[PDB]
DNA sequence: GCCATTTTCGCGGCTATTTTTTTACTCCCAAAGTTCCGCTATCAGTTAGTAAAAT
RNA sequence: AAUAG
């Protein structure tokens, strides 16, 4: 799951484009940032973050999980 | 595409289903193909190529 | 009209594996149906652009 | 046809 790219998350066009603009390439990268990075992402709206956290809740993960030895 | 049917159909009679709209049927077909092209639900069908 | 003799008819084991065959030969013409290239024209699909909507 | 059983 962690090694899977963000393109497996079924994100919207704007959400995927914003995450690519932030150069997030893997799920582990995204789940290591919380709102500290995502809410400050340019062009990333308020409803977008709600959608992302709903998706992660569907996948059983959350934001800002602390993982060692990544990558 | 004619799946589970005797004949294939063009956009006109597919629109004839509920809303006769070629531009709409074309958009929904494109959306369906885009969702089926997502790697989350296409690894099963990828093995048949 | 039955007793014998001659004439057809059908038969002669099961599994494998190596590998083609070959003569013989008019012509022309007019009439008819078919094909192949090129062009037209229509419809449907695809794609580019722009406005509508949402963040 | 030839060959093996």
């Amino acid at each position: 799951i962690l090694l899977r790219p963000v393109d497996d998350l079924e994100l919207t066009v704007r959400s995927a484009n914003c995450l690519k603009a932030e150069a997030i390439h893997y799920i582990g990268d995204l789940v290591q940032r919380t709102e500290v990075e995502l809410l400050k992402t340019p062009n990333l709206g308020k409803k977008s973050l709600t959608e992302i956290k709903d998706v992660l809740a569907s996948r059983g993960l959350s934001l800002g999980m602390r993982l060692e030895n990544w990558p | 595409f004619g799946i589970d049917m005797n004949t294939d159909h063009t956009l006109e009679e597919v629109g004839k289903q509920f809303d006769v709209t070629r531009e709409r049927i074309r958009q929904i077909e494109a959306k369906a193909l885009r969702k089926l092209r997502h790697p989350s639900r296409s690894e099963v069908l990828r093995s048949f190529l």
